[PDB]
């Protein structure tokens, strides 16, 4: 049933056909060591390394991109195979200089591990040793091409994946240079993710450069923040303290990739940060204090505040363990105000009813889907990787991506239909030659941008959106079940505070005006204190305040997203939890250990001790956020369209656009990218 | 002698000696090691790791060192299955998280496909 | 006082969950309808006891059970919460 | 090393200062690093 | 699933062992304080050592508790002769505190350990 | 060739000097803060950039097998000058 | 191949293999592997109840004397369900051969105390058992040796960590050495150095 035998040094295993001969190493267990091969991109053959003595044939022939015949013998340990790997490593390392000290992978090269394990112990060559002169490819990407071995794996990487286009060889013999021709500052996304394709030390990270050397650090587990869908990062720590991060795989999401801004973002996560618990003083100033004074005066302004009068806006990068801590204790006080960042609206019932606010397909799963429309975002510069999973597809099966809100940079021809909301409601009607091709294709995906949505044009665009769900849905007859809509988003701590059923935006301090509140990371222009009654009592909560200490009442120095057990769900409702690997500096207790103290000395209490416990009352809150690394989509889209239809708003004629648009308004509106230097280097880079 | 013997579960959080902080408050994490990115070679894979949460780790003033009073911080236990990673955790009592494996899924790369006519899978460079 | 969260968690294969599922196909869009201010929830993961929760009166969590039930016994325990 | 005394070194000290402890004039080991973490600075400017 | 017990069948011979071994404690330890010198009265030191008996009161395999009879008669043996000194009678005790309390309020101003 | 701190004593060729308010300034109190005071960053100015004149060059330091490997530099940059990462000397090139 | 490389005697092979054989068939009761390395160094690996039996063979019988008895180490491996080995080592005064005798054991069950047929396993037996927790039946004396007396823990375990739970200093206020809980004064950075790419493809071992 379609298998072909080969027999792995005489080991019979079944092979699909048309697979490569390196493929069936790898299911036996066995590597044949490769440069030029990867196994995320096209395969070239220009290493030589791959080689292998196919038996009854005069020829060594390569195996990474060799097509596998009927019934083969492969020998992976025969006598002419070491004499060509060792001939071939013998080749590789004439043109290649001495600078095995001072080159940044000394623990994690391929020259010297491939030329240890296979490689020949004396050296010949005794003149020659070229040298090319280096470029300077951008202030993010350290760049040597002398150590360049021409493997040709930034082009294929850079042309299939970035779609920039703007790397090449140069030349013939000996003279080939790899690299950019017109002195062009390479700036694009994923640039970061180009120091980790090059397999000797010809691209390393700038800033990182010569920090330290990959056998003195530790490898932790972590979590991907400031992006929704999350890839499994791996954070190189040393001193009690960081060295580096790398990404590590998850299969469906995000799969051997991360984001430049996740890649270089430490650098303001050990920046400006708080150490000390602030009180405001005499002068009108703002001084420090010990946990007593500041916990004691925040327990006694909260027992003398209830009613109506206690908000609680959580936004940046909070956890779910601060936020059940924080209902609790607001429920425990009387009453409540949370509030999020990023305004969501609610008139179809969109705090509850699990489709309508997170992403209802896999982020994996949209390889097999085939039209997908693409309403007010902008995927190079909201969550870069899903926008690397839309090019995969566009590049591998054929597609039809068309885009309703903006004309931006996306790399691989979007179809524009358009910026106003009768653009919306006209493909609603369904007045266009693509309609057509929507309602008559096989199998639709319709992707809504979160910030497309923090305008007065929300419920109406999401209600007819849904209305284009439930049309495609009922009809076409598709799968079933499979799902044309998903929504996305920007800050996955939203996405858990959606999850736990909190109000979403500051509409109900602008419908209710308090006189407390918990400031859980206020990023933006949330709130002020002209916006707010002159006894304002602000308690922000946070780490390298930039906003919020300017407005500062009591400042509470909490952890960072490296330092704290947190739990995290991605966009599509997978929760993801963090774990520990640098104590935070100061005194910075974790948040709900703070919280819980806070309620320790308030006359009153909370039913909890340990993190386990929280993690308990998690499972009681909501029960998909302890199950690790799951997920399961939601239904009942025909009650969502049919509780979509109460509160009957109207479209506004302007156009629509998102601000996350270019360079400088990807690296600057976060907290950590804004508190960093590297990022402001790479902002004037691209400006000037 | 083929004696009076039960099939139970076991104790020995009582033999093993280090007191009752470094046995109920820590929790160790059973995981496969993840496969260093910048080389590409699986043989790192293909163990369980058992480790344990880092804790904190100062300076100490003199010299601008990490110290710490964290003996279980630098244990690392090679094993060859998950089941008898679970054995062994619950055989020595304390509390700990078990994720699971992860494997490059099987993809079908192809030259020839690489160079196709009608498809817009191109190389535009080779 | 009155009520601020009701809950729901349920699963795929058990009695009193396909009733809960026929609960929530029947009769969820009229009493969302009727209750504008109490935003019932619905949750379900891969497999749990069908639970059915009310948050209320200053850090009450009242529990019952959905479990082995049908739908218009669903419904009157449900009228017996609210 | 009345055959060959020097090396062509600028850097030898004048001095040859000797074994040195138990005076006011030895040495205290220290850290050798910059700024570790770099706390926060509040704002001199007031409000209300 | 066949196991070689140490010394008993079923919890009785492991009771009957452990309440000998706590008689052979109680009648060794005015020896002890007449011996090495120390500086603790008899109803303390009959304390602690009725605490580290209470203290693993809930093992009941009894090749575990045949092996901590084992353990026990081995540290009797070795303070019923005279060569653990006066450092590791002390040792058993805990007067250089660490006070570290069990709260939750001391243990988030000294903080890391939840 | 020292810089002096704010604070009356000598900083290092890292400007790892103290503030106002420590401690490690009174432990240093009776004992001489050593600090080799022949710095690196400026003896490499006061070395003539050699001008070799031919294209692609090598650099051993003053002595065969006593110094740093061979490294082979590139001068193809027209006005800027070619730096050896071990050596720290720079080069030029007159054809 | 002639050069640098130490090469073996096939013929001291063929002998042990021989003889390993002849002790497997004759002593079926308690044998599963005999096991002969590429230098010729016998093993033989052994179930936990004939190793009285098995030494009071192999200390005698004229075909192999065996007289001399050496090291007993029980070394800690998980991922077994019965842990621990017990290598004794046999030599023979007559012959010039080495036999390591593997049985292997749990943590609880005890092997059969050697004592009584090597009178050189004392302080092993008393050495192993302080230093792993291997109890040895019907022994005469079993002691602390290599350890401190109030210690406890078994160290050379791989559950106990390379820096100890405890740290000795002198204070004066009781006037004494006390211990403390442990205080490094640096991390003891351990490096990772498990390199891949495979250095021996002769033990890829099968996968599942
Ligand atoms: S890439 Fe770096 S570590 Fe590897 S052989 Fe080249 S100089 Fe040496
Ligand atoms: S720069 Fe690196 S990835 Fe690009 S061709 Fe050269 S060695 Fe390969
Ligand atoms: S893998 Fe580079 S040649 Fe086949
Ligand atoms: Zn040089």
């Amino acid at each position: 049933s379609n298998l072909i035998e080969v027999f792995v040094d005489g080991q019979s295993v079944m092979v699909e056909p048309g697979t490569t001969v390196l493929q069936a190493c790898e299911k036996v267990g066995m590597q044949i060591p490769r440069f030029c091969y990867h196994e995320r991109l096209s395969v070239a053959g220009n290493c030589r390394m791959c080689l292998v003595e196919i038996e009854k044939a005069p020829k060594v022939v390569a195996a990474c991109a060799m097509p596998v015949m009927k019934g083969w013998n492969i020998l992976t340990n025969s006598e002419k195979t070491k004499k060509a790997r060792e001939g071939v490593m013998e080749f590789l390392l004439a043109n290649h200089p001495l600078d095995c000290p001072i080159c940044d992978q000394g623990g994690e090269c391929d020259l010297q591990d491939q030329s240890m394990m296979f490689g020949s112990d004396r050296s010949r060559f005794l003149e020659g040793k070229r040298a090319v002169e280096d470029k300077n490819i951008g202030p993010l990407v350290k760049t040597i091409m002398t150590r360049c071995i021409q493997c040709t794996r930034c082009i294929r990487f850079a042309s299939e994946i970035a779609g920039v286009d703007d790397l090449g060889t140069t030349g013939r013999g000996n003279d080939m240079q790899v690299g950019t021709y017109i002195e062009k500052m390479f700036m694009s996304e994923l640039s970061g993710n180009i120091i980790d394709i090059c397999p000797v030390g010809a691209l390393t990270s700038k800033p990182y450069a010569f920090t330290a050397r990959p056998w003195e650090t530790r490898k932790t587990e972590s979590i991907d923040v400031m992006d929704a869908v999350g890839s499994n990062i791996v954070v190189s720590t040393r001193t009690g303290e960081v060295m580096r991060i790398l990404p590590r795989m998850h299969e469906d999401i995000n799969e051997e990739w991360i984001s430049d801004k996740t890649r270089f973002a430490y650098d303001g996560l050990k920046r400006q940060r708080l150490t000390e618990p602030m009180v405001r003083n005499e002068k009108g100033l703002l001084t420090h204090t010990t946990w007593e004074d500041a916990l004691s005066r925040v327990a006694g302004m909260l027992q003398s505040c209830q009613g109506n009068d206690v908000a609680a806006i959580a936004g940046g990068l909070v956890d779910a363990e601060a936020l059940i801590a924080l209902k609790d204790l607001l429920n425990r006080v009387d009453s409540d105000t949370l509030c999020t960042e990023e305004v969501f609206p609610t008139a179809g019932a969109g705090t509850d009813l699990r489709s309508n606010y997170l992403l209802n397909t896999t982020i994996a799963g949209v390889e097999e889907a085939d039209v997908v429309l693409l309403v007010g975002t902008n995927p190079r510069f909201e969550a870069p990787l899903f926008n690397a999973r839309i090019r995969k597809s566009w590049l591998h099966n054929d597609l039809k991506v068309a885009l309703i809100g903006s004309p931006v940079d996306l790399t691989y021809r979007y179809d524009h239909l358009g910026d106003s909301p009768k653009i919306l409601q006209d493909i609603a009607s369904g007045s266009h030659p693509f309609s057509q091709v929507l309602q008559e294709a096989k199998k639709p995906m319709v992707v809504l941008g979160s910030s497309a949505l923090q305008r007065n044009d929300g419920a109406a665009i999401l209600a007819a959106v849904s209305n284009i769900a439930q049309k495609i849905r009922t009809s076409s007859g598709v799968t079933g079940d499979w799902k044309v809509m998903n929504i996305l988003h920007r800050i996955a701590s939203q996405v858990a505070a959606l999850d736990l059923g909190y109000k979403p935006g500051v509409e109900a301090i602008r419908k209710n005006p308090p006189k407390m509140l918990f400031l859980l990371g206020a990023d933006g222009g949330c709130v002020t204190r002209q916006d707010l009654p002159k006894d304002c009592f602000i308690v922000y909560q946070g780490h390298h305040g930039d906003v919020g200490a300017p407005i500062a009442d009591v400042i509470l120095p909490g952890a960072a997203y490296t330092e704290k057990s947190a739990t995290y769900v991605n966009t599509e409702g997978r929760a993801q939890q963090t774990k520990v690997a640098v104590m935070p500096p100061g005194l910075a207790r974790e948040d709900w250990k703070i919280i819980r103290a806070l309620s320790e000395i308030a006359g009153m209490t909370l039913p909890y001790d340990t993190l386990d416990q929280v993690r308990n009352r998690l499972e009681e809150v909501s029960p998909n956020l302890v199950r690790y690394d799951d997920v399961e989509g939601a239904n009942y889209f025909q009650q969502a369209s049919e509780l979509s239809k109460l509160v009957n708003q109207q479209l506004l004629a302007d156009p629509l656009v998102p601000p996350q648009l270019t360079i400088k308004d990807f690296y600057m509106t976060d907290s950590i990218s804004r508190a960093s230097q590297t990022m402001a280097k790479c902002v004037k880079a691209v400006t000037e | 002698t083929q004696l009076i013997t039960v099939d139970e579960k076991l104790d020995i959080t009582t033999l093993t000696g280090v007191p009752e902080e470094h046995i109920k408050t820590r929790k160790a994490r059973i995981f496969v090691p993840a496969r260093n990115n910048m080389q590409s070679g699986v043989n790192n894979t293909k163990k369980w790791k058992m480790e344990f949460d880092t804790r904190e780790r100062w300076e100490n003033p003199l010299m601008g060192w990490a110290s710490t009073a964290d003996p279980l911080s630098n244990l690392v236990l090679t094993f060859s299955t998950k089941e008898d990673a679970i054995a062994f955790a619950e055989k020595n009592g304390w509390s700990y998280d078990v994720e699971e494996r992860k494997v490059p899924k099987p993809k079908s790369k192809s030259y020839g496909a690489n160079f196709s006519w009608n498809k817009r899978t191109r190389v535009s460079t080779k | 006082l009155g009520l601020r969260e009701i809950r729901i968690h349920l699963c795929q294969r058990s009695p009193g969950s396909q009733g809960v599922r026929d609960f929530i196909e029947k009769r969820y869009v009229e009493l969302k309808k009727a209750n504008p201010d109490l935003p019932i929830l619905i949750r379900e993961c891969s497999d749990v006891q069908p639970k059915l929760w009310a948050r209320y009166a200053f850090g009450q969590e009242k529990n019952v059970s959905l479990n082995n039930f049908s739908a218009d016994q669903v419904t009157r325990a449900l009228e017996n919460v609210l | 090393p009345t055959v060959k005394p020097p090396t062509a070194r600028k850097f030898i000290w004048t001095n040859h200062k000797f074994n040195l402890s138990g005076t006011p004039q030895q040495y205290v080991p220290y850290s050798t690093t910059r700024k570790k973490i770099q706390e926060w600075v509040p704002p001199s400017t007031p409000y209300k | 699933t066949s196991v070689k017990p140490i010394f008993s069948r079923d919890m009785n011979e492991a009771k009957r062992r452990v309440r000998e071994l706590y008689r052979a404690w109680y009648r060794e330890v005015p020896n002890t304080v007449h011996l090495f010198q120390l500086d603790i009265s008899v109803k303390q030191g009959r304390d602690k050592v009725r605490e580290m008996f209470k203290k693993n009161a809930h093992v009941t395999d009894p090749r575990v508790v045949d092996l901590l009879v084992i353990k026990g008669k081995m540290e009797l043996e070795e303070t019923i002769n005279v060569w653990k000194q006066r450092t590791h009678v002390m040792r058993f005790f805990h007067e250089t505190e660490a006070p570290r309390p069990k709260d939750f309020l001391s243990k988030f101003y000294v903080g890391h350990d939840p | 060739g020292v810089r002096t701190s704010p604070t009356g004593e000598k900083v290092t060729h890292t400007g790892q000097v103290y503030d106002d308010e420590d401690y490690r300034r009174v432990r240093f109190v009776g004992r001489q803060k050593e600090v080799n005071e022949n710095f690196a960053i400026d003896l490499i100015a006061e070395q003539p950039v050699s001008q070799v004149g031919s294209r692609v060059i090598s650099c051993d330091g003053g002595g065969g097998a006593l110094g740093h490997p061979r490294v082979y530099i590139n001068l193809d940059k027209e006005t800027k000058t070619g730096t050896c990462g071990y050596c720290g000397l720079q080069f030029r090139q007159q054809h | 191949t002639r050069p640098t490389v130490r090469p073996r005697n096939d013929v001291a092979h063929k002998q042990l293999s021989a003889f390993g054989e002849y002790v497997a068939e004759i002593l079926p009761k308690y044998v599963q592997q005999v096991q002969v390395s590429c230098f010729s160094e016998l093993e033989i690996c052994i179930h936990p109840d004939g190793v009285i039996p098995v030494l009071t063979f192999l200390r005698d019988h004229s075909n192999a004397q065996f007289k001399s008895l050496a090291d007993l180490t029980a070394v800690d491996i998980p991922t077994r369900q019965n842990r621990f080995e017990i290598v004794y080592n046999l030599l023979s005064l007559r012959f010039n051969s080495r036999i390591r005798v593997k049985t292997y054991t749990d943590e609880l069950t005890p092997v059969e105390s050697s004592v009584s047929v090597y009178k050189a396993a004392n302080w092993y037996e008393r050495e192993i058992w302080d230093m792993f927790g291997v109890f040895f039946a019907n022994h005469p004396d079993l002691r602390r040796i290599l350890t401190d007396y109030g210690f406890e823990g078994h160290p050379f375990r791989k559950d106990f960590p390379l820096s100890g739970y405890v740290e000795l200093r002198y204070d004066d206020e009781v006037k004494r050495v006390v211990a403390e809980p442990v205080e490094l004064a640096q991390e003891f950075r351990k490096f990772d150095l498990n390199s891949p790419w495979e250095a021996f493809p002769a033990y890829r071992q099968p996968p599942e």
